[PDB]
């Protein structure tokens, strides 16, 4: 639920102090870059069906025991499922790089998952695949620069990429 | 707490849906306008001290009678603890500034606050008072649009305790 | 958990 | 869920329209269901099949 | 709702009809009996899901006014 | 046609209470936006017809077999309404960027576009493409802030077609 | 449930021409004065409680009979039911202002409320004063111009007090 | 709410004896008749997709006036609204034709629809236009003898027929 | 008016969907039905008297101990439109048999039973025992499936009055 | 919804002044008067079954046509609602005796029970003597002073004449 | 959890507080009874599966020419053992609706989230709406009696799942 501002507020209130102006001046800039990280997001919306087609794709071209009869996503509403459980989790990436802070993809797609999986029998390595996939075609289509001013959005990609890191590990 | 880009979120993930322009359009002047508002906090938190002080004699003058013994204002104590109530106020207003909203202020002194009001017989027209005084002290410590934007924190918060 | 007994037999 | 809800945050239009009685208590169920508080204690912090 | 196209709430007048009557004596009564004729208002998008409903429970729509529109 | 206005009235409504410093800053902000957006349509409604004829023959170019004898896209009638068709579209892109949010297009067009499009056997690829051709035309139209505004609604007009 | 923008595009999509340069040029000049505009509709909102306060105070000054047994606002729940009234009322116009247009106001609040009088009894004489008492100390509220930018804002004026008109108007 | 063979058994019931023998004649033979009358239905479920493509490209043909700028058909919900309306309205013609008995037709929203459609300013007469468009489509479509024995049919489609009179009738 | 149509319909009109094979099939398997049932009702109402008096005669046999003076129909008149009752529960047994269904007897016997048998202090184990006489004699007259349907229902009759 | 101390504290803050003491005489007269009628209220409440079935049986006595095949009465389930139709009313009659006033039975049940009969086209004077019936069947039961002290009941025995006769005025 | 007659019947009854009164038993008379048809035809169709599909790739191959050409989906050696796997599976889920008596194994297997598929896919539905009238068209001949219509009342419903 909890943003980068939001959690710089709630360690404030723990020590009880006003927020130091050093923390002030990174929030500062923070919000300076906060331009190119919407258009980074942006970016993940518009290519997120793209992003989505090339990982499944590419990942039912790597594998195949699933489109098979007893594979995890055989019938058309498991792997449906699997489609949008690959989009749920795009989208809870680009929230928390909205906010700049795991808190909200932790309260969404992190607390329980794992559990969630196990008990409907899904293999977690192959979520983390698709994660990966994802990831590798979110990089992809946000190092690319149309339409829009260019820049140096490294600190982007690579806060992107670790969420990517962060989701993955918790799945897998 | 309730932060525009955290609402935003929170109402992307109801309609299950992702962002647009008009969503990003309000981050973006969230981002601009966080900018006089990071300056308020500036002035706000370097004068945190004289600030809280001049609200407890203001409110001190308002209402000299509270101090008289036998009464809630009587008591060094109770003094001390005027002023560190008004400073936690100060402190979540400038949470206030950071955040580009209410949600810390609401969530940390609005939520239940009444209750305590009745039960300790906190009359909330003093920290009215106090709230006043720090909008007057606030006048001439900030300008522009960093003082319109706190003025309207703070007359938030005063509507709320009344 | 107990969800899950229920989707076999 | 036997959440205590802070006296602030309650709605008192639906509750007016309630005692009225133009709108049944059915629909003031779903006007605090579709009220954000709802969601911040439940929806926010909570997976989707908890 | 809050979409142009949501909104002009209507308001309905429900008769508790002799047929939703029967039906409602065989289902059982899991309400409390109410005086037969009944006032409600609704909105657009769900004005759909009222008639539908009543008509499941063999009631009939006495008319329809719009509240906005 | 929904305006950020309308979306922060309607809420308020909801919960039935006065306005703070989020929804006046969402206010603001979407008035500082309306003017490119404004010029942004303007730019978009001098092309009107050149982008109507523009879009019909990327249709006929990028599918081979739209065009032959037999196809439904083919036909005098048909194509007037494909003409028709996408000056409705864009005419309403237009809409929503004149109302600085998507919410036009959104109810306008965008509610009841699918099982519409089955119900008369008609191709959303054709349609992205016609909406292709307006974002190939329009990032030569503009530049800057109505050229964002303009790419992005018919940006998220394509993905609601997709 | 809508504003002027949204009024000149229904307009606009009805006849299905394309939103003139002149009603371009309109809407930007309405939007140029939105920033002064919102500024009015704070003065009505961070003013409210104490205008309702004072507006009420004056109810009970001008009509003696209200709070004495036979008045219509006589029960204690009846006086509070007044206050409420009017606070929605206000809170309704402020609408009413923010968005530009009379069908934000005119949709949901005035759309009952005088069928719901004329039913219960309630004189809607009273309510009328009480909606003009609203008018005079909003204007009192609006003129104070202590901690901002001092400028013409006749138009806000106007339209506010063409709401307040029509909002009695349609209480009346 | 009652079919045929529950009408016949109300109006038994009424007269406060037990059914006729030529009563049991004629519900026998409308017995022998049901199977007919249950691939005639059976047509008409799997043909709704054409009988509903072709009424309203007719529709459309003859009347474009719906789809001029503010047209009855125009804002592509009105229009399928409109389409929702052909189907859900075959649909209960389907009910009654199967029935054989018009009071369930009459029952189900033919006591609504009109005062409906009077209050959202729809002209009726353009919706009974599209229901005869319903029967002659739907006529058209059953006389196919494709995959299917041959034999009588005329009864039912006369019974159709005044169904969708019936239908026609109660909505304007 | 429960007939199997009937819920066929509601079925199909409680959600958006039209008829599919499944009660197409359970139509089909109804008008199969119709025919044995009805010779079942007429040969059932070629009999009407001789069995409604013998299972009165049957029904007072059973219990003797009513019988008496002090019997709930102890009378001629009682007895007598103890018959008339017997006869129309028959009625309604044919009434069912038409529709191939229990629509009459729970849509008017049924409904209400226990009530009414406590407001008049009838013993249901009565006609209980007058359908049990029914299942005897129906033993021989109707034959075949008719039979099968005809004790089925009199049974489902039976299990409502116990 | 009413009783008699609240009509008479209505009336009493209606003037405005406090209460008089000869309201508060006749009040305290009742209140010693009070057990009476609570007792009468109880033997009423103990006969009621017996009440209803006895005046059931009157009514078949001078109604054969009800019994008989097409009567409002004549299917099972309809003379079922007739019968918690006789408890429904007798018990409001209870209700008003315990209360003693008559705004409870009235606002409570007789609006809408007037639209609800003659929507149902009963003939109410049938009602009405059905009332009749239980009046006298209830007046048995509650003059009979089995196994209680004797009193003067005769202004209670007057006030339940009353009731009936003000309900059956009403029904019919 | 798929749904028959007599599990819909079952589960009905389950959910009224009940147990099963004449017409629950009439209708699973009805299913028994029609079983012998629908296994009649499942058996007719799974003796000529190969004949079928092939067929099927055909038919999809001459009414849309703009396929098979490189460039495009579904051009590929993949592609084609991909389209022979997919009217595999179309054809055996059509014969397991047949013997289910019910259009719940069809529904649950392949309708259930189909949209989304070839959304995600580009696989418009119209190739294999002309690989199921082929199909329609080869088991003109292939049933006899009930057995035909039996298999066109599912694959009808399918096609118009498909539409
Ligand atoms: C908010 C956080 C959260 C999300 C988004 C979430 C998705 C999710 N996936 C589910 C099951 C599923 N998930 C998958 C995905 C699998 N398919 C492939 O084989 C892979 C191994 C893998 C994806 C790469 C499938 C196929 C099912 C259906 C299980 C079944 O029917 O057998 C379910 C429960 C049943 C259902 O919805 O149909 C949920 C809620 N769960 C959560 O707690
Ligand atoms: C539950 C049973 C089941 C079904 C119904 C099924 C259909 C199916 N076909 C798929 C891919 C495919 N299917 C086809 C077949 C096409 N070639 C063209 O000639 C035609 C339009 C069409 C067949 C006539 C092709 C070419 C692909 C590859 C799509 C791609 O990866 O780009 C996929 C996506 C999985 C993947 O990419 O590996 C599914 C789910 N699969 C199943 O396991
Ligand atoms: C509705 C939401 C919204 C968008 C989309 C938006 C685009 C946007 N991006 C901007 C700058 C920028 N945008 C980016 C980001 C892009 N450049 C990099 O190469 C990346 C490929 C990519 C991000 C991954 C950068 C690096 C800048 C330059 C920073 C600056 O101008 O201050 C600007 C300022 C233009 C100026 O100062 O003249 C705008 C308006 N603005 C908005 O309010
Ligand atoms: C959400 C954050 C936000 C707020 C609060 C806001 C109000 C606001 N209005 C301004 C200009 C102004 N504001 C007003 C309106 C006021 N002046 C009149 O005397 C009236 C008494 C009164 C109206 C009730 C006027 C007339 C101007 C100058 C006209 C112009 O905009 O050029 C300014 C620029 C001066 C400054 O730095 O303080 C601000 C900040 N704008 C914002 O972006
Ligand atoms: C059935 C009767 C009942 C019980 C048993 C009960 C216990 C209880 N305590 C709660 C929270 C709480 N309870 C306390 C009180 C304790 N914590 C402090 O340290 C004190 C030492 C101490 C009080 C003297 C506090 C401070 C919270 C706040 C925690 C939170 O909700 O976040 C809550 C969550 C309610 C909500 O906010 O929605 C419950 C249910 N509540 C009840 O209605
Ligand atoms: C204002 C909202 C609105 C929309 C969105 C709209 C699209 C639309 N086009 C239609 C007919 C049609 N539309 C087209 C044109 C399509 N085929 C290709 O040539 C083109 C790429 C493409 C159009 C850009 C054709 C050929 C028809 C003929 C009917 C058919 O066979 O479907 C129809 C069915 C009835 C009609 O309007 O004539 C709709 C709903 N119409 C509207 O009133
Ligand atoms: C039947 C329901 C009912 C009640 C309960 C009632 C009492 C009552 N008296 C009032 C006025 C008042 N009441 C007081 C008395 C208080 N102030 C001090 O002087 C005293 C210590 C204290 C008395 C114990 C005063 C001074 C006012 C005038 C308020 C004003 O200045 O306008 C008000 C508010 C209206 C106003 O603001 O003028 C109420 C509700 N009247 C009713 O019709
Ligand atoms: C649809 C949005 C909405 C509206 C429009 C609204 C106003 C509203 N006013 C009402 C009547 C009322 N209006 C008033 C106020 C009047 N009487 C006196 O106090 C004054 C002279 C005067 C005010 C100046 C009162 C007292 C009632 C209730 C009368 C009663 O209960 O006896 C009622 C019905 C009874 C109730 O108050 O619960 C509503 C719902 N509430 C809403 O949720
Ligand atoms: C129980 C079954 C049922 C029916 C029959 C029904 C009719 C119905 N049609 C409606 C709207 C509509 N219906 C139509 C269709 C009509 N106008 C066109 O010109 C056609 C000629 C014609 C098709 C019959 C249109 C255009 C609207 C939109 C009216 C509006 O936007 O206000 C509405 C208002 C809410 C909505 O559906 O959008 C109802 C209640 N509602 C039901 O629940
Ligand atoms: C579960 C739904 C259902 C199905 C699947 C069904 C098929 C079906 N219909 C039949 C009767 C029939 N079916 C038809 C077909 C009609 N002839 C006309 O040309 C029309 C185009 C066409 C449809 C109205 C005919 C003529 C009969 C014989 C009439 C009779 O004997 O009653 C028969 C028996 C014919 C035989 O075995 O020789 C079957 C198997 N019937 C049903 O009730
Ligand atoms: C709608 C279906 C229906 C039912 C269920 C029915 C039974 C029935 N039994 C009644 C009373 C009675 N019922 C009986 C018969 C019982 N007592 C004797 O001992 C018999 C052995 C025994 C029968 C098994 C008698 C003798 C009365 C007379 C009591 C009275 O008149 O109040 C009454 C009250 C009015 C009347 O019929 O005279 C009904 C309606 N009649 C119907 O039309
Ligand atoms: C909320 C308070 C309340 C009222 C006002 C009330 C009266 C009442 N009687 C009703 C039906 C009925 N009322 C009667 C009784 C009449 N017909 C004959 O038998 C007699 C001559 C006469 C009675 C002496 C009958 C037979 C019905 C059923 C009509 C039918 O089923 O079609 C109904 C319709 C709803 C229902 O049956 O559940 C009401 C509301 N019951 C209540 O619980
Ligand atoms: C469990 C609830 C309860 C009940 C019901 C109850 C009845 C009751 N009613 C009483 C008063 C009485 N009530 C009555 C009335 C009765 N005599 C006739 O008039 C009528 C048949 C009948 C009333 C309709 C009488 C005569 C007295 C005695 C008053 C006296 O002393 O003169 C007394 C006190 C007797 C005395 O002190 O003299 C009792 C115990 N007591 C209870 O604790």
């Amino acid at each position: 639920m909890n943003d980068v501002f939001t959690r710089a507020i709630a360690q404030a209130d723990l020590k009880g102090s006003f927020l130091l102006e050093s923390d002030l001046d990174k929030l500062a800039s923070f919000a300076k870059e906060g331009v190119k990280r919407l258009d980074a997001v942006a970016a993940l919306t518009n290519n997120a069906p793209a992003i989505i087609s090339d990982a499944a794709h590419k990942l039912f071209a790597e594998q195949q025991e699933l489109i098979q009869p007893g594979g995890n996503a055989y019938p058309h509403r498991r792997m449906a499922a699997c489609l949008r459980d690959m989009e749920i989790i795009l989208r809870y990436v680009s929230y928390a790089l909205l906010a700049g802070d795991a808190s909200v993809l932790d309260d969404r797609c992190l607390n329980g998952l794992r559990e969630t999986y196990n008990a409907l029998g899904t293999p977690t390595q192959s979520v983390a695949r698709a994660v990966q996939l994802m990831k590798d075609a979110a990089m992809v289509h946000l190092k690319s620069t149309a339409n829009v001013t260019v820049g140096d959005c490294s600190s982007l990609y690579s806060e992107a990429a670790t969420y990517f890191d962060k989701a993955a590990a918790s799945i897998a | 707490s309730r932060t525009v880009i955290t609402e935003v979120i929170a109402t992307a993930d109801s309609q299950g849906r992702f962002l647009n322009s008009t969503e990003l359009q309000a981050a973006f002047g969230r981002f601009e306008r966080a900018v006089p508002a990071i300056e308020a906090a500036r002035a706000l938190t370097k004068n945190q001290d004289a600030l809280v002080k001049g609200a407890v004699q203001a409110v001190f003058k308002k209402f000299p009678y509270v101090t008289q013994p036998g009464e809630k204002g009587y008591g060094d104590s109770n003094q001390a603890k005027c002023a560190r109530d008004i400073g936690y106020y100060l402190r979540f207003i400038t949470y206030s500034l950071v955040a580009s909203g209410t949600g810390p202020l609401d969530d940390y002194v609005i939520a239940g606050l009444r209750e305590v009001n009745r039960a300790f017989n906190l009359n909330p027209l003093w920290y009215i008072e106090a709230l006043n005084y720090i909008k007057g002290e606030t006048g001439k410590l900030l300008s522009g649009q960093s003082k319109t934007e706190a003025l309207l924190y703070i007359d938030h918060a005063i509507n709320a305790l009344s | 958990d107990s969800l899950a007994r229920s989707t076999m037999d | 869920g036997n959440t205590y809800v802070m006296e602030s945050e309650r709605p008192a239009t639906a509750e007016s329209q309630l005692r009225d009685g133009r709108i049944t208590v059915r629909g003031f169920i779903r006007l605090l269901a579709k009220s954000d508080t709802y969601k911040a204690r439940f929806f926010n912090p909570a997976t989707q099949t908890r | 709702a809050i979409t142009t196209q949501g909104k002009r709430i209507y308001k309905i007048t429900v008769s508790e009809a002799g047929a939703y009557a029967t039906n409602k004596h065989r289902t059982g009564y899991r309400a409390p009996i109410r005086q037969s004729n009944y006032t409600l208002t609704v909105p657009y998008d769900r004005f759909l899901p009222e008639m539908i409903r009543l008509h499941q429970s063999g009631a009939k729509i006495v008319n329809v006014t719009s509240v906005i529109s």
